[PDB]
């Protein structure tokens, strides 16, 4: 293959929307759409600039391109690549043809990911839009004109290029600058262990890790949102440590979680230390300070040792946020990536029967767990698990899931702590045991005999991996292997984290198939109401897909897959034959397509009852006191999907709800300019106008393409007097601009009535649909309402009540206000709690700036009428009374027994404090209740 | 052991007159014994190039540790801000131990000035920009100085913990399989969780007389994990090591043989420790078929001498020992503890079964490195005499006694 | 170092070995005096004081924030054990007249601990600005 000597030409973007455009007339040998190198080279590695190696696809010229340029041979655009060929107009480069693609395919492209959300089937199709397509290094994409992403590297053969090219098997990596990051500092009796150094170990972490770490996310400029919890085992027994068993964890133990920072934006760092600190100086009093009902705390409690310390209890309680997949949407951040900082060195003691439900529980959920030791690195392989089998025995295993980093001649690599510490007194240490006392071997008579016997003898003598001793190495080919399967295709992994991978190269053998299997097969069909819209198998097939990966299925490509098909073309991407092959720990889907449109799916599907009930101790960040958990961490899991109805309704409903977010406008200040156009008219005009522009939004088919009050709700349900429906249905079309391939279509159901003093709701329910748009589509409704004085903000679609038992992490108190009405003689009246129960805590709530949320609740009453009451969403599940903050940052309810709950509004995000302290003052709540009984006389 | 603290002082870079000192104990320390910050400013204060390293120089008797710290950022004046925490010691100590101590008091006050801007706020004038540290300095050097040890809360959130811990030398990489480690304290005691499961795994098996490869091999272990966690137990300063008791061995009396005569308890611990318990029965085997006096011991550890092996001497003198009812492994034991005694090794330099391939290739190395005879009866696992058949065998060879 | 003020054990002496405090037995041989040890605190023990009214009663503070009573007859556990939980102490000292009130100062302030009464304080002197280096009761008034 010759090299083609050839110029250089720059153009602007108005002209040609391509990268590099070559002439077909002067390359006739050059086939159009063929992978072309391109290198400014003299044979010679001329410095830097002298080895440029840049791929691209070979085009022709446009009718203006051919109309003006003349002198230049190659014309390429403006910009990027401009700027990394660092070279000047009409400079003499090389061309070069490669008619081979396969062998030129990159191993990795990387993808950064920032400030927005993109699923992993979002990103399956933008690899099956990258397919026969070069990148270079650097590279800004796009992806519908709003998600951004910088190509960070190109890997092929071990070697990192600045150019490469994506083929079918080009195993493209997506990593997010933006994601939620779960920080579980394992708080121990190390903690405060001193290394050899000289350095405690939590002052490692709080002034060489976590200011580094945020040094290294602002140099990035990566947008996370931290959530940094403790994780406390505390010893309730008197024994000593030395006296422990290897592999026997702790008998008599209690578990605590203070959640120091919730979900909460990284630009916060400083007041992220500085609670960071607060809460690890505190917590030992917080801990070890027990209270005694005598009247008097007694100074007790022991921190377990990081080896028995509740490490699977830990990562359980880090997967119980990801049990759900169809929870709510951080619209913003990407992945989920949780850290544990821990002060061992990767040896815990752990039980059988739990290991096996935490690897089974991993191998289910997209996480990382990255665990980071301030110690230095030990003398066996880590991450290194000691239990005790059914028949005491003890086994070491290294778990493939736990990625052990340190964080940092010879150096002390093994720990003992009693001599570095000289913690043992000089005359107690002394040795006991000496050399032995020469014994016989009754069959020696002389003493030469003896002797020569002496001196004859005196020479002689699948979620883990299962070391047989710690004591003896393991090959290179061994730890090679260490690396989880499903993860099997990828400081970075700290920064910058990775999503689940959408391809694994593994497989179950034959014999596997057929040992622990059983076989579910379903035939799912195009219904004539979905193809009246744009909607054929292909996209309807793709759509399945989507929801496979969005619960966390990777399309199998590899040999043991192609080596089990044969024994009956394996695809990746989307002809007919679509033979995707998808796989997650319980289930694996083979999915195939013909010309007939019937989609074949085969479900190939695969603990519980043999671990303990274990309720922990959970502080969140608002409370004061250790509260019971209300949920079981080693007992909740990642269901297996009703996969039948899912199918069932992307052709075209008891237990079943899809992805789902509640929406709820406020009414806020108005802008000067909108006065120039009642306050109260012009925001039911703004509500009006967005309720006529959701209307408008109505997704059409092709072929047609060719009441307000005020006061409590059942007054106005007997002024104007079985179901009745408050809220009404609406199919909409997300997208109107047509960015995306398929169709976005999600059910809008909003408030039929309305109060000034009511929240309205909107609703959207979406199964398949891009969240980038759905986005986009709030932000512009939130403008249109912040034009006529409203503020859209976004809210969870579970009460309230709900959140401990599904988000451990999230923030949560009790309110026990001080002044009982119904126990305090100086506001007590029986016709003021006939007329309304809960009048004072209403009023407390309002003068605070509370809300009302639930308008049908039954527990505000006067009357009963209308037997049956229902949304369009379905009924009514609240149990108490919510309220929302008029700024909608918090959100509060109120229960049958007076008793308030309080917490704030993550999703969207000083005022929760003040509240806080006014609900627990004597002096504020007497105020507020008179001013109450006030108004109720005059 | 520590070297106590001369003079703490903070010297912060003012935009107006330059590095100066805000706050010093003891107050006027500095100019009392001489000292002037004029002079060595521009170490303290240096460019940012010098900045956040461990700086230490001699200043006439006095050794001042320092580790400047520069912070830049448009929040300050002159687009940076520069201070340093000075730590004065005498020159004739060892400042080795509260390095570290300066150098991640340096750190952790950057972090904070960086996060929350403590320092430049404390000055309590709005020159710098566009809690008492004097308290702070008196409380870290009375308690280094008292205590060798600090908990100074600065904040709510934020303390001084400081613990000045000795520098130990490191073990050296001379330990060999041949090697018998002699546990100089009660290793069971010490044992807690904290410890490595491969030092747990060697700790019942260091009973003195134990060769590295008997115990790996006893312990299921790698001998290069079992010399690792020898090394760091030689490196907390508790095992020593010692060679293979054999009757084949050369012993030599060394230089400190006289310290059994210029010690009031060396020989009464040898006494209660190279007799039986009871009459043995060793003190009954002939030769073929009240406690020893000190002078009997010290008669006993004259008579080793070089090229004269352990049979030939415990044959011309057996009477002795079976009459005094003398443990022989013991006495060499005790002679070696107390550095009384040596052993001449044995060098088989050049000029039965079938060996194997990789025995004859591990044996043709040894032969070529020059190793002893313990090195290879360890490596192939035979006693002297087998291996001197094979090298007899090989070629013919000659034993060095040194 | 602290001389052991009972009468009958006058070859008694307290003195702290960085975390450990070590009772000397002086009758015992200069080679091995040291008759038992105390394994407390895990840092350096700061100041060690005896009760007056019953001198086999030990009370030893620590810089890593923890006030522990010992007592003589059972050696081994400390039978008290409270904490500041911000601040290192400096000194504890008993009360020369009521046999179970002790104090501590940790850094600015000064605690004063009820031997039935846990590890929560009868009272909290917080006068001072700058640390508390010495404290000390008085022999003849019960609350000076």
């Amino acid at each position: 293959i010759k090299a083609y000597q050839a110029e250089l030409g720059y153009h602007e973007s108005r002209f040609s929307e391509n990268l590099v455009m070559l002439n077909l007339v002067e390359f006739p040998d050059i086939k159009p759409g063929d992978l072309v190198e391109l290198k400014t080279y003299h044979k010679n590695p001329s410095a830097s600039n002298g080895d440029k190696k840049i791929y691209f696809i070979a085009k022709d010229f446009d009718g203006e391109t051919k109309r003006r340029a003349k002198t230049s041979n190659v014309s390429i655009l403006s910009g990027q690549l401009q700027t990394l060929l660092d070279l000047p107009s009409r400079s003499r480069i090389w061309i070069k043809l490669k008619p081979n693609k396969f062998d030129l395919q990159a191993d990795v492209v990387e993808f950064n990911i920032k400030d927005c959300l993109l699923n992993r089937g979002d990103m399956w199709v933008l690899s099956s839009k990258l397919v026969d397509t070069c990148v270079f290094m650097d590279q800004r994409l796009a992806f519908l004109d709003s998600i951004r992403g910088t190509i960070k590297g190109i890997y092929r053969n071990g070697k990192k290029i600045v150019s490469g090219y994506i083929g079918e098997q080009t195993r493209i990596i997506f990593r997010s600058e933006s994601a939620r990051l779960i920080f579980l500092i394992q708080i121990t009796d190390e903690m405060w262990n001193f290394e050899e150094t000289g350095e405690q170990l939590f002052q490692k972490m709080v002034n060489s890790f976590f200011p580094k770490i945020f040094k290294k996310w602002k140099d990035v400029d990566t947008h996370h949102t931290i959530t940094i919890a403790f994780a406390i085992s505390m010893d309730l027994s008197d024994t000593s440590f030395k006296d422990l068993t290897p592999g026997e964890s702790l008998k008599n133990s209690q578990d605590y979680f203070r959640i120091v920072v919730d979900q909460v934006s990284i630009i916060h760092w400083v007041d992220i230390m500085e609670t960071l600190r607060e809460e690890f100086m505190e917590i030992r009093k917080d801990l070890l300070n027990k209270q005694t009902d005598k009247g008097y705390s007694v100074a007790n409690g022991r921190f377990s040792p990081v080896i028995k310390s509740n490490f699977l209890e830990l990562v359980n309680f880090a997967t119980t946020i990801l049990t759900d997949p169809f929870k709510q949407l951080d619209l913003r951040h990407t992945t989920t990536h949780v850290m544990i900082i821990s002060p061992g060195s990767g040896l815990f003691d752990v039980d059988y029967s739990l290991l096996r439900l935490t690897g089974k529980k991993l191998l289910s959920l997209e996480m990382t767990m990255d665990l980071i030791c301030l110690s230095k690195a030990p003398l066996h392989i880590v991450p290194l698990f000691r239990y005790r089998d059914f028949e005491n025995k003890l086994h070491h295993c290294v778990p493939l899931w736990l990625s052990v980093f340190f964080w940092n001649e010879w150096t002390p690599r093994c720990k003992i702590y009693d001599l570095q510490m000289m913690g043992i007194t000089e005359n107690e240490l002394i040795r006991e045991v000496d050399v032995e006392y020469l014994q016989l071997n009754k069959k020696v008579k002389s003493l030469s005999e003896f002797m020569n016997d002496y001196d004859k003898n005196a020479f002689e003598v699948e979620t883990w991996v299962d070391i047989k001793s710690p004591s003896i190495p393991v090959s290179s080919e061994f730890a090679n292997e260490l690396l989880p399967i499903r993860w099997k295709d990828v400081w970075r992994s700290f920064t910058t984290p990775a999503e689940l991978p959408i391809t694994i190269s593994d497989f179950p053998s034959k014999d596997d198939f057929d040992r622990n299997f059983i076989f579910r097969n379903h035939s799912v069909t195009l219904n004539t109401d979905q193809e009246q819209y744009n909607q054929t198998y292909k996209d309807l097939l793709r759509d399945m897909i989507y929801m496979r990966l969005l619960t966390g299925f990777q399309i199998c490509v590899g040999r043991q897959v192609e080596k089990i098909e044969l024994s009956r073309v394996v695809n990746k991407y989307l002809n007919d034959a679509f033979k995707l092959y998808l796989m997650i720990d319980s289930e694996i889907h083979r999915i195939t397509c013909s010309s007939s449109g019937i989609i074949d799916v085969e479900r190939y599907l695969r603990l519980f009852d043999q671990v303990p009930s274990y309720i922990p101790l959970v502080k969140t960040r608002y409370e004061s006191s250790f509260r019971d958990a209300m949920i079981d961490p080693l007992h909740v899991k990642r269901e297996s999907l009703n996969w039948n109805q899912i199918d069932q309704v992307l052709a075209g409903d008891r237990k079943w709800h899809g992805f789902r977010a509640k929406y709820v406008v406020l009414p806020t200040d108005i802008p000067p300019n909108t006065y120039s156009m009642n306050p109260e008219e012009i925001r039911v005009e703004g509500l009006r106008r967005l309720i006529g522009s959701i209307t408008r939004s109505r997704l059409r088919t092709e072929k047609e393409k060719k009441m307000f009050y005020t006061g409590p709700l059942y007054n106005f349900i007997n002024e104007q007097q079985p179901i009745l429906m408050l809220s009404n249905s609406l199919v909409i079309d997300v997208d109107p601009a047509g960015k995306s391939s398929k169709q976005e279509s999600c059910t809008v159901h909003y408030d039929r009535v309305h109060n000034p003093d009511h929240c309205f709701h909107i609703r959207l329910e979406w199964l398949t649909t891009t969240p980038k748009l759905i986005d986009d589509l709030v932000g512009n409704w939130s403008r249109l309402c912040e034009r006529y004085g409203l503020k859209m903000i976004e809210i969870p679609w579970e009460e309230l009540c709900t959140i401990p038992s599904v988000n451990p992490f999230h923030s949560f108190v009790e309110i026990k206000l001080a002044i009982n009405p119904w126990e305090d003689p100086e506001f007590k009246d029986r016709e003021l709690f006939a007329k309304s129960k809960f009048y004072y805590h209403v009023y407390l709530l309002k003068a605070s700036g509370f809300l009302l949320d639930n308008r049908a609740s039954k527990f505000l009453q006067n009357q009963d009428i209308e037997f049956d009451i229902m949304y369009s969403w379905g009924k009514p599940q609240f149990k108490y009374v919510q309220y929302i903050h008029h700024t909608g940052a918090y959100v509060a309810e109120l229960r049958e027994n007076g008793c308030l709950f309080l917490a704030p509004n993550n999703i969207y995000i000083k005022v929760i404090l003040n509240f806080k302290s006014t609900c627990l003052d004597y002096q504020k709540l007497r105020s507020i209740f008179l001013d109450a009984k006030e108004m109720w006389i005059t | 052991g520590f070297v106590p603290i001369h003079t703490i002082f903070y010297s912060v870079f003012h935009p107006t007159e330059g590095s100066k000192i805000k706050y010093e104990f003891p107050p006027n320390n500095l100019k009392n014994h001489g000292i002037n910050f004029n002079t060595f400013k521009n170490y303290i204060i240096p460019k940012p190039i010098l900045c956040h390293k461990l700086i230490t120089f001699k200043y006439g008797t006095y050794r001042i540790v320092c580790y400047p710290v520069t912070i830049n950022s448009p929040i300050y004046a002159r687009n940076f801000f520069s201070f340093n925490f000075v730590f004065v010691f005498p020159y004739d100590c060892e400042t080795s131990p509260y390095e570290p101590a300066i150098t991640r008091l340096g750190k952790m006050f950057k972090v904070l000035e960086e996060q929350n801007q403590l320092l430049s706020k404390s000055e309590r004038d709005p020159v710098f920009f566009d809690f008492s540290i004097q308290d702070l300095l008196m409380r870290i050097f009375q308690d280094l100085n008292n205590y060798s040890e600090c908990l100074i809360p600065i904040d709510e959130g934020n303390a001084v913990d400081i613990k000045i811990f000795p520098l130990l030398r490191p073990p050296t990489t001379c330990v060999s399989l041949e090697d018998v480690p002699l546990s100089s304290v009660n290793l069971k005691k010490i044992i807690d969780v904290n410890w490595d499961p491969t030092m747990m795994s060697i700790v019942p098996y260091i009973d003195g007389l134990n060769s590295i490869a008997k115990i790996s091999k006893l312990s299921n272990s790698d001998p290069g994990l079992v010399i690792e966690c020898i090394r760091h137990l030689i490196y907390y300063k508790c095992v020593t090591l010692s060679d293979i008791f054999q009757f084949s061995n050369i012993y030599a009396p060394s230089s400190l043989i006289r310290n059994f005569l210029t010690d009031p308890l060396m020989a009464s611990d040898c006494q209660s420790y190279v007799t039986f318990p009871e009459v043995s029965k060793i003190s009954n085997l002939p030769l073929n078929k009240f406690l020893p006096t000190r002078s009997c011991l010290f008669d006993l550890y004259r008579s080793l001498s070089q090229g004269q092996t352990l049979k030939t001497w415990y044959e011309s003198k057996y009477m002795i020992l079976k009459e005094n009812n003398i443990d022989i492994r013991r006495f060499i034991t005790f002679g070696l503890e107390k550095r009384i005694i040596y052993r001449c090794y044995s060098f088989p330099v050049m000029i039965m079964p079938k060996l194997s391939d990789e025995e004859e290739g591990i044996l043709e190395e040894s032969i070529r490195n020059a190793e002893t005879f313990d090195k290879i009866c360890v490596l192939l696992s035979k006693p002297k005499l087998e291996v001197e058949s094979y090298l007899n065998e090989l070629g013919e060879f000659k034993v060095i006694n040194s | 170092v602290q001389w052991s003020p009972h009468p009958a054990k006058p070859y008694w002496i307290v003195s702290t070995s960085n975390q450990k405090a070590i009772i000397w037995n002086l009758a015992k041989s200069s080679s091995n005096a040291i008759e038992f040890v105390l394994h407390g605190h895990s840092r350096a023990i700061t100041d060690i004081n005896f009760n007056p009214q019953h001198p086999d009663v030990l009370a030893t503070c620590s810089v890593d924030t923890y006030v522990h009573a010992w007592d003589m007859r059972s050696p081994h556990r400390p039978f008290y054990s409270t904490s500041s939980w911000r601040s290192a102490a400096s000194q504890v000292k008993w009360n020369y007249k009521d046999p179970n009130v002790l104090a501590s100062s940790h850094g600015n302030d000064i605690f004063v601990w009820d031997l039935r009464k846990g590890s929560t304080p009868l009272c909290s002197l917080k006068g001072h600005v700058s640390s508390v280096n010495s404290i000390d009761f008085n022999r003849f008034k019960y609350s000076e």
